[PDB]
């Protein structure tokens, strides 16, 4: 707990201020896949065929609504990544203000134009490891154990490779940092124009009700605890191995189910067996119709019922990959007034990243400290006339009476050109006496 | 290559899945694959405008699907495009009967892996192309 | 009715989370935001005198804040009739809830 | 033993059905905890009118 | 009746699922509302009163 020491005459201000790197991940897309009718019913028989095809085309509706649903990930994916209509390319110059870049900006010398935040993060899920039939198909001798993924697509359930790939979306993330990075956030609205790094952060100051002048006289400061900043989230990314769970979920979540319709595949569903040739060649006519009749509507049952889980999971990744699209589109592109959406405290700017299946933002904030006591009021009369503040507040050490920010401490003289007038004094609450300045008596 | 043990007849994977199985005579493990298949994809560039159509097998090296229509018993209207007239192998299968050129542009009709196909009149003919994301 | 399906395997967990200490929650909340405004929300909590609050959301929609320092008896008479008011009108409709 | 037929039917009825159970924890948790202390009103209580 | 007995609960298990999701989208309206507008004051008009 921590009580608060409330009072009515009585205010803190914040001396200090410290910049703190924040990072959030968000899933954009989960694994596109498809789905075969007669090799996974039952097997590469011809009395399949002759049996089933009067049951309907129920196989049809599996078809059209799984590939909905694959056309829908990539939309998806290239509505909330392809924003920008060129590339932009950082000049060969790389000083900032100061403000070191080499983490994130890309690396020409590396296979790929992937930077080393990316890479960190995709060498730390090291789980997917691909499986998008990356020229599939070469498993025919399997002098291995042949592993899951083989299997899982010889028993009729393949998976298609997405319509992007990774170094494309790198060099889109890149364009993305260097046109945020180089012109402000003009190019949201039309072309890119340049502004040196420095006043553009002045600008963003000056957003968050503070002026510039506490920037431009503490530039260092600014420099040293960015830099800080990006080495400590560096560290603390590269120890932890589990900070990123949500991707691995949804990569769990995919791998049960279809691990789930694989083992379903030997359920004797109330008749003799699971297997199709002795059945029917054991069997007569007759009684092997009504067995292969109760395989058939069980094998159909469990198989809609895996379709209408990856429908529904599919509606949950569209509305994160909505939000995280809004947000990119806010926090990037822009400087957001909305509290707690781009990162706690005043926000400043964001940067995006690539993940396997999803974006991962780091926000750059503002968060003050170092508070003080002082003691105020909410006007000064002066020869019977009130006076009210401009912008700031009025505070005081105990002996002289001065107009500050409401974020950083700074004194001024109450000036006649630094506040207004409305009315006498003998009507407000809390009027204290005091004297005012006229620059030009 | 992989070894059994003197009692262990044959072999099975996860998924209750037959993979090796030792032959009774030689006394050899030998491996066993499920027979080559695969789904088809049909590239048209509309009805209205032409009737040239390009043809995708999806997951597969495509050295074999002459002998899969030979096989299938497709008319020589399928066999014309299971012989190798123009083969192009991308990451996700192979595709017969487009023409691959070696510039850039946008793109219209994806197939995958970053690899688009238009049509386009030079010599009017269906192309199929790498992805441009832009100038 | 409870009883019976409990008998049927229909068990009901309890949540983690009891009503007092949400309400404990709350309490913090609303102390948090009477006593220190919005700061709270960015950083520690700093306190600051309940008129210096109400003059600044003024400011923030288009008004100065000279309506406020000669209004305040209005201000809290208006407010107090209020929550009155709505006091009033939920103990009496049970089916606004919905 | 009829059911072990089916298997583990039931068994991924009960993880599906565990996941909404912890997701309704996580959404209190979410929505109202997001405070680092506990204040608490002083005792003398004038605000304003 | 085995058969019947089964789907009968995992169409009660699918419906609660689809639940879910509708009371998972009304949380996080509700934990945005409570960021915003009271954390802080709101430019965007109807969006609180
Ligand atoms: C605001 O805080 C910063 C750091 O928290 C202060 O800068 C440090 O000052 C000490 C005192 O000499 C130095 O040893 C450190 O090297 C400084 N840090 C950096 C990054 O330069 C700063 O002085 C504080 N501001 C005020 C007005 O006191
Ligand atoms: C930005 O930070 C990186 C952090 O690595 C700096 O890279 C170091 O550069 C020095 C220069 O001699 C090397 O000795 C180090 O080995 C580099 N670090 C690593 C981990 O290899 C980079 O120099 C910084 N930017 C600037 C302009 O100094
Ligand atoms: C409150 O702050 C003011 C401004 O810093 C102080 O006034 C000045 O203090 C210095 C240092 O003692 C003197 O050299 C100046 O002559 C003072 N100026 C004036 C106009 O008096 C003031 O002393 C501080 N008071 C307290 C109680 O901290
Ligand atoms: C601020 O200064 C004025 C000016 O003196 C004070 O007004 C006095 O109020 C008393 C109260 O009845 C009168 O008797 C005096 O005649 C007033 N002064 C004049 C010059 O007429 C006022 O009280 C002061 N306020 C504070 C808070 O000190
Ligand atoms: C602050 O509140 C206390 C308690 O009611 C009161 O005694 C005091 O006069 C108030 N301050 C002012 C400046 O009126
Ligand atoms: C302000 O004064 C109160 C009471 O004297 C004290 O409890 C509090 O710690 C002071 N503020 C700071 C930042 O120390
Ligand atoms: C099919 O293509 C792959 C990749 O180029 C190659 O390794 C393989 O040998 C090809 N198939 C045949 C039969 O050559
Ligand atoms: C296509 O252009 C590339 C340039 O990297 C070249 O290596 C390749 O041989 C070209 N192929 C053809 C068929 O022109």
């Amino acid at each position: 707990e921590n009580s608060v020491a409330y009072s009515n005459n009585s205010i803190a201000i914040p001396t200090n201020f410290t910049i703190s790197v924040t990072t959030e991940i968000l899933p954009v897309s989960m694994t596109k896949t498809s789905v075969d009718c007669t090799m996974y019913i039952c097997g590469d028989s011809t009395e399949c065929s002759n049996l089933l095809l009067q049951y309907g085309s129920f196989c049809t509706q599996l078809k059209r609504a799984l590939t909905g649903i694959a056309v829908e990930q990539d939309k998806n994916t290239q509505e909330v990544f392809a924003q920008v209509k060129q590339i932009y390319k950082t000049p060969p110059i790389k000083y900032f203000g100061g403000f070191n870049f080499s983490q994130i900006l890309p690396d020409p010398s590396k296979p790929s134009k992937r930077s080393f935040i990316e890479d960190l993060l995709f060498n730390k899920v090291t789980l997917a490891d691909a499986g998008f039939i990356k020229q599939y198909g070469d498993c025919l001798g399997d002098i291995a154990a042949r592993d899951l993924i083989c299997a899982q697509k010889f028993k009729g359930l393949t998976v298609l490779p997405p319509l992007l790939t990774d170094e494309m979306i790198a060099q889109y993330t890149s364009a993305l940092l260097a046109g945020t990075i180089t012109s402000g956030w003009t190019f949201g609205a039309g072309a890119a124009l340049q502004i040196p790094f420095a006043m553009q952060m002045a600008y963003r100051f000056n957003g968050i009700g503070v002026t510039q002048n506490v920037l431009y006289e503490n530039q260092k400061l600014i420099a040293n605890q960015f830099n800080s900043a990006i080495g400590k989230i560096q560290d603390s990314l590269s120890s932890t191995a589990s900070a990123l769970g949500k991707l691995q979920d949804v990569v769990n979540h995919n791998a049960q189910a279809l691990n789930t319709l694989v083992k379903q595949l030997s359920s004797k569903f109330g008749a003799i067996s699971s297997v199709l040739n002795d059945i029917f060649s054991r069997l007569d006519p007759p009684e092997a119709e009504v067995q292969i009749d109760r395989l058939i509507t069980g094998r159909l049952q469990s198989l809609q019922t895996y379709v209408t889980q990856q429908l529904i999971r599919a509606a949950e990744i569209r509305a994160s990959a909505n939000l995280a699209a809004t947000k990119m589109s806010e926090c990037v592109l822009g400087q957001s007034k909305r509290v707690d959406f781009c990162g706690k405290g005043y926000h400043l700017m964001s940067f995006p990243q690539s993940a396997p299946h999803g974006v991962v933002f780091l926000h750059v904030t503002y968060v003050p400290a170092q508070e003080k006591n002082f003691t105020t009021a909410p006007a000064i009369c002066h020869d019977g006339k009130a006076h009210f503040p401009r912008e700031g507040v009025f505070v005081s050490n105990g002996t002289h009476w001065f107009v500050t920010q409401r974020n950083f401490y700074e004194p001024q003289i109450i000036t006649t050109d630094n506040t207004f007038v409305s009315g006498n004094c003998d009507v407000v609450i809390g009027i204290v006496n005091n004297t005012v300045y006229d620059p030009l008596q | 290559n992989k070894k059994f043990l003197p009692f262990q007849q044959f072999g099975r994977d996860i998924a209750d899945t037959t993979d090796a199985v030792r032959d009774p005579q030689t006394l050899e493990i030998l491996d066993i694959t499920p027979c080559s298949f695969g789904g088809v994809s049909v590239i048209t560039p509309g009805t209205n405008t032409s009737n040239q159509v390009a043809v995708l097998y999806q997951g597969v090296n495509c050295t074999e699907v002459p002998v899969a229509i030979h096989a299938d018993q497709l008319t020589p209207t399928w066999r014309v495009y299971s012989t190798g007239s123009n083969v192009f192998q991308t990451r996700a299968g192979c595709l017969i009967g487009a023409e691959y050129v070696n510039n850039s542009y946008e793109c219209d009709i994806p197939i995958g892996a970053g690899i688009c196909a238009s049509y386009q009149t030079q010599s009017q003919s269906i192309i199929a192309y790498t992805m441009s994301l832009g100038a």
